[PDB]
RNA sequence: AAGACUAAUCGAACCAUCUAGUAGCUGGUUCCCUCCGAAGUUUCCCUCAGGAUAGCUGGCGCUCUCGCACACGCAGUUUUAUCCGGUAAAGCGAAUGAUUAGAGGUCUUGGGGCCGAAACGAUCUCAACCUAUUCUCAAACUUUAAAUGGGUAAGAAGCCCGGCUCGCUGGCGUGAGCCGGGCGUGGAAUGGAGUGCCUAGUGGGCCACUUUUGGUAAGCAGAACUGG
RNA sequence: UGUGAUUUCUGCCCAGUGCUCUGAAUGUCAAAGUGAAGAAAUUCAAUGAAGCGCGGGUAAACGGCGGGAGUAACUAUGAC
RNA sequence: UGGGGCGGUACACCUGUCAAACGGUAACGCAGGUGUCCUAAGGCGAGCUCAGGGAGGACAGAAACCUCCCGUGGAGCAGAAGGGCAAAAGCUCGCUUGAUCUUGAUUUUCAGUACGAAUACAGACCGUGAAAGCGGGGCCUCACGAUCCUUCUGACCUUUUGGGUUUUAAGCAGGAGGUGUCAGAAAAGUUACCACAGGGAUAACUGGCUUGUGGCGGCCAAGCGUUCAUAGCGACGUCGCUUUUUGAUCCUUCGAUGUCGGCUCUUCCUAUCAUUGUGAAGCAGAAUUCACCAAGCGUUGGAUUGUUCACCCACUAAUAGG
RNA sequence: GUCUACGGCCAUACCACCCUGAACGCGCCCGAUCUCGUCUGAUCUCGGAAGCUAAGCAGGGUCGGGCCUGGUUAGUACUUGGAUGGGAGACCGCCUGGGAAUACCGGGUGCUGUAGGCUU
């Protein structure tokens, strides 16, 4: 699809409508010592093999886009994660849909 | 054998077992609910002498919601003096001239118990056009009276 | 190994056999899902 | 087996009749529904929001709610014996006044009157409704003409 | 491929036409409708016999070809070649499906064979327009023609003119009156109501 | 070399113990009388020979009231008013779709061709085609439109009079709520109502009238209504 | 490990799969080790074995070893 | 799962119909669709008219472009179908980002639980409009996913253990990472060397209901027969019987009814191959063909093949069927 | 008798073609400085008042097309409940109750609420 890099939406802590800057939204890294992974450490080791599932059926071809806002104001720099449908295709800031015009 | 919007029609009227009879008056409610009920019953336009053959032999009273015998007038009036009835002649009068204490004076009687035609029906399954006995079969009702009591 | 799939065949019976009762009806219903702009003025008249 | 969709089976209920599409005759909303009003039911399918389901098509109900631009309703549901109400949001351009009780309502006024005036009478006249009686003897005039007579008639295979 | 028609004789199932949902049928063994001389005005041919039903059942396109053969050849033999006109007054619009076993029960619902024709009783399956004199020949030809069809028909006499629907005894008074014009193989009937500039073509 | 032999035992010997191994599956389950008295259906489960959930059943009660000169409330019911529906039938000279035949149109494209240099000079026609009529059709078409059916209402929780409070709404006003008074039979025919806990067995179905789907049919397969 | 006296013979395919040779000159490639930042846990970087890939040899190693059309002075065939 | 396997998905969802005029209602029943697409195809305001048909105009033609008249929707509104829409919900222009932040109530499936989808209100901040007002995604009906774990956002937010400071970790509230067997296990084959608990709730023989197919037979009569509808045949059509063919079904049988064919032996049927008594021909005689009463007595020897069926030789009154 | 502004019910009010329209109105009509928008004062906006019923509108006419409503079609078709009724079956008749639609033949062709003008 398409979605410009600006807009003017709600800021949270400011109690406004002000402009907002946009960028998609990716995954970090797991960190390693988080009590998850630290249970799952002291529990894989040793002798047994495989102590917990794994995922290997697969249906979907997409994924639910997010994305995330700033705000513009300095001495706010307020930031949140909002959320679109899904889609196979994605792009910020392309064209403008031009009308009435020839196709070569 | 019997289908749900009949067997209440039937318990309405207080005829929930065979041969049983009741009196009734008539009028557009009435009528279209025995027209519901016409295969199961037979009805008629009743004189003044099986009026008395019912009361005297087979009739009796309800009271305290028990069945007690009609052998004294102490205990109709007991009942039903409040609308000028203390005595058998004034049910009757007020039965066959449907009065305005009608109700009272039917839902007092206990529906009549009967026996069996002496001498024999021609074919139950039929309307009275047929050879049946079915339905309305105004004025000969009486002649089954005779037979039945 | 092939079955049935579907019936009402007996249901009335058993519906009616305890009854179809219609609900108890009151005065003085209850006030659960009307106008917040409206039940608030009720409570300042019995206020005052 | 059948689907669960919220309109299937409303081709011809949603639909309008014959030569009445168009816009909306507006004295559907100058009318006045107060609190306590006895309430039909009919889905206009040619505005789609606020329309109730199908289950309440055809049935009637009464106000508890007033809004800005729709009334709630309760109404009685059947469903597996049991019986229970229901207090559903419907706009106004679905329902309608109903006559089901403007006939009570002429009675028991000309009821109260009719007792009041003609009270120093002395009688306590008829009050209350009464079914069809049975139709009167009377007489009937053969003014002269003999009646006609019938008979029926040959069959002939006409087709 | 064709099988008996007591399979295929009582009105079981819905009807199930041709159309965008039914596609891949054949077509049909009839297809003349009405044989003679199908051009004559209303006068030459006054006579008609039928032909009547008295069943609720189901004829076959097979049925109706053959009967109206077997009719015509006769029918030719006694009077002539244009003493007459023919039609038949049904048509085949439902279909029938057949289920061959070469599974067994499973996936059952046939394929377009067949075409057949309802029937209602006092329906008319056909019809016979000519002249006085030729009563009993035309009577005889329909005769031959119910051993063809399964079940119980009959045949009469219509008071009728011909295939109108006026009665004989009223239609010639009436034809003389400007009433009724003959335009063809039929006529038209005309009211007191339209404008008059009718009413002057006419009387003129 | 045959999966053959290893103490009458071998596609993993025998002896004791773990060991009363586990079993949604088969077979069995010990005296009497009285009383009430069923289901084979919904949704979920690596569920389809099984469980949970609701329904059907029983027992234990409790709040009330009446022929106690004394009343309300209910109902596989009728009546009077009043709404809902698009199935049977009917219709196609009314829409969508299909289809037959001839009369007034070379409408008009062209002719195995047509009398001819051929043309719309004629004259036909055909795949279709203008006008008025005509024969036959619809589970997935319809202007029209039933019978049986479903929902409300039939009064004291009603009607009327007067006055108070309100950040709600506002030409002035509406609306809702609180207070204090005056007025009892409100269509038929029937009978005692209500409410709360614990709770088993079931969860394989079968037939008949009528309507009805697939199939040539079935003592065949799958459904709606009531009764067995 | 395969075939199965003698006689007379043992044809082509290293694309697939296995086996096998080398190899610092190239990606990838663990622990420990080396160094920088931090108040310290910690993080980062460079490094870099066998193996997998890169490349050769092998079928008395598992094994595998094609279709259409025209054509000869009667036709049919069909060397071409 | 009309025995199982191969096939298909009727395993989560949408439209119409079947469905018997409220609602609800089944089968590997009919016809079709889905796992998307959109910075506008969302939202406000203004202005205008669609499909096609006719008549005209330089090149211009069946169709480029201009103008007039008729035009109740016969066009379009992302996709399947259905409903609905004309100074719109369609086409075109101007401005924008209600596709935002936050509680609770109701409806739909339903146990009257959850997901999802939807509706009417209230508080904020806003946009468009002269204003009434409209808008918290797509005109409506479908387009999607729990605990446990991980990652990101937020508050000068609580805890980190005898007290204090800094880092890390754990917490609270909201999004995302996914389970299509779609109320949600982490998962390949073969057994003729095989085994156990059960099953006629389920198959491979007989029997039973049906008779499509197979066999046998009638009706009417266009033609054949040089001539001549009917000596003998008989199209196109149509009414039936039989269970010595193969199917459909799955009622009895799974704690056991011994599964092909030949050898042997008895009885029964008739839909008559011959023999007895007769009728009819396109019956001169001799041979042959149709039919009637009739089941009394007969219907063989051998090469081939496991054969039932087939096929040839040889004799015979005859070498018929069950 | 009738018009103007705003409307409710939305064809007894629509479609085609012909006749008449006193007074008040309603419109046609004359221009483009400024307001405003157009490729083009044609539409839209503004400023006006010489002339006109031709048109629009109002009423009226058509053995008018359609629409509204009666009758006939017809106690027909169909239908609740019933029977040890018929029949080889398909289907038919009866008892008790309810009850349609086409063709065809007649009639009608806008009702009105609020405010204000003309009809001296
Ligand atoms: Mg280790
Ligand atoms: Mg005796
Ligand atoms: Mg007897
Ligand atoms: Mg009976
Ligand atoms: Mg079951
Ligand atoms: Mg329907
Ligand atoms: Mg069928
Ligand atoms: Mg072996
Ligand atoms: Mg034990
Ligand atoms: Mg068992
Ligand atoms: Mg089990
Ligand atoms: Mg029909
Ligand atoms: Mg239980
Ligand atoms: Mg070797
Ligand atoms: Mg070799
Ligand atoms: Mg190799
Ligand atoms: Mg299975
Ligand atoms: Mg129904
Ligand atoms: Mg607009
Ligand atoms: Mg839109
Ligand atoms: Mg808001
Ligand atoms: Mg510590
Ligand atoms: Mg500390
Ligand atoms: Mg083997
Ligand atoms: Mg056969
Ligand atoms: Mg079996
Ligand atoms: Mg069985
Ligand atoms: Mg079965
Ligand atoms: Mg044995
Ligand atoms: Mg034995
Ligand atoms: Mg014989
Ligand atoms: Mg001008
Ligand atoms: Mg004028
Ligand atoms: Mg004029
Ligand atoms: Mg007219
Ligand atoms: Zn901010």
């Amino acid at each position: 699809v398409n979605v410009p890099k600006t807009r003017r939406t709600f800021c949270k802590k400011c109690g406004k409508h002000q402009p907002h800057k946009v960028t998609q939204y990716k995954k970090g890294k797991d960190s390693l010592y988080a009590q998850g992974k630290r249970r799952y450490d002291r529990k894989q080791s040793g002798y047994g093999g495989q102590t917990k599932p794994i995922f290997r059926k697969k249906a979907k071809t997409t994924k639910k886009i997010v994305l995330r806002l700033e705000c513009v104001e300095p001495n706010c720099r307020s930031k949140r994660m909002l959320a679109i449908k899904r889609c196979k295709h994605f792009e910020l800031g392309g064209d403008k849909k031009r009308k009435g015009q020839v196709i070569q | 054998g019997v289908s749900p919007k009949v067997r209440k029609v039937l318990q309405l009227l207080r005829l929930r077992q065979i041969f049983n009879g009741t009196f009734v008056k008539l009028n557009k409610a009435s009528i279209n609910m025995l027209r519901i009920v016409e295969p199961y019953i037979a009805w008629g336009y009743p004189n003044l002498k099986s009026v008395n053959e019912l009361i005297y032999k087979r009739g009796y009273g309800k009271i305290n919601k028990k069945r007690i015998a009609l052998t004294d007038n102490a205990l109709i009036a007991r009942s039903l003096g409040k609308y000028g009835i203390i005595c058998m002649e004034d049910l009757i009068h007020e039965i066959y001239t449907v009065g305005k204490r009608f109700k009272e004076a039917n839902n007092f009687l206990w529906p009549f118990k009967l026996s069996s035609p002496r001498g024999g029906m021609k074919k139950k399954t039929t309307h009275f056009v047929e050879g049946e006995d079915a339905g309305n079969r105004e004025d000969q009702i009486n002649r089954l009276i005779r037979r039945m009591n | 190994a092939k079955s049935k799939n579907h019936t009402t065949h007996n249901q009335s019976r058993k519906w009616h056999r305890n009854g179809i009762k219609k609900p108890r009806s009151q005065r003085y219903e209850s006030l659960k899902g009307v106008d917040p702009k409206f039940l608030r003025n009720m409570r300042f008249a019995k206020k005052h | 087996t059948n689907t669960k969709g919220k309109r299937r089976g409303t081709r011809y209920m949603f639909s309008r009749p014959f030569r009445k599409h168009g816009v909306v005759p507006l004295a559907t909303y100058m009318r006045i529904y107060k609190k306590g009003d006895i309430v039909d039911i009919k889905g206009m399918g040619t505005v789609q929001k606020g329309m109730p389901h199908k289950c309440y098509h055809g049935k009637t109900g009464r106000v508890y709610n007033v809004t800005q631009h729709a009334v709630g309703i309760v109404v009685n549901k059947q469903v597996k014996g049991k019986i229970l109400a229901k207090r559903i949001n419907v706009r106004i351009e679905h329902i309608k006044h109903s006559k089901s009780r403007d006939s009570f309502l002429k009675r028991v006024k000309e009821n109260d009157q009719k007792k009041k005036e003609a009270k120093e009478k002395g009688t306590w006249v008829q009050l209350k409704r009464q079914p069809a009686p049975p139709r009167e003897a009377h007489f009937v005039r053969t003014n002269g003409k003999e009646p006609e007579l019938l008979e029926p008639i040959p069959y002939e295979f006409m087709a | 491929g064709r099988r008996p028609a007591r399979c295929y004789r009582y009105c079981k199932n819905k009807p199930y036409p041709k159309s965008r949902f039914c596609r891949g049928v054949p077509d049909a063994k009839i297809r003349i409708f009405d044989l003679g001389r199908k051009k004559a005005k209303v006068d030459e041919f006054p006579l008609c016999g039928h032909m009547v039903s008295d069943e609720y059942e189901q004829l076959s396109s097979e049925a109706l070809e053959a009967a109206r053969i077997c009719a015509n050849k006769y029918m030719v033999k006694s009077c002539g070649k244009d003493g007459f006109h023919i039609r038949v007054r049904l048509h085949p619009f439902h279909v029938i499906r057949i289920n061959k076993m070469l599974t067994g029960m499973r996936g059952a619902f046939g394929k377009p064979q067949g075409t057949v024709a309802r029937v209602h009783i006092g329906q008319v399956i056909m019809s016979i327009r000519t002249k006085l004199q030729n009563k009993e020949h035309v009577v005889e030809a329909l005769r031959r023609a119910k051993f063809k069809f399964p079940g119980r028909q009959k045949i009469h006499i219509s008071k009728k003119w011909g295939f109108t629907k006026f009665n004989a005894d009223e239609f010639e008074d009436m034809v003389a009156e400007k009433r009724l014009i003959p335009d063809g193989c039929g006529v038209k009937y005309i009211p007191n109501r339209g404008p008059l500039d009718k009413w002057r073509a006419l009387h003129s």
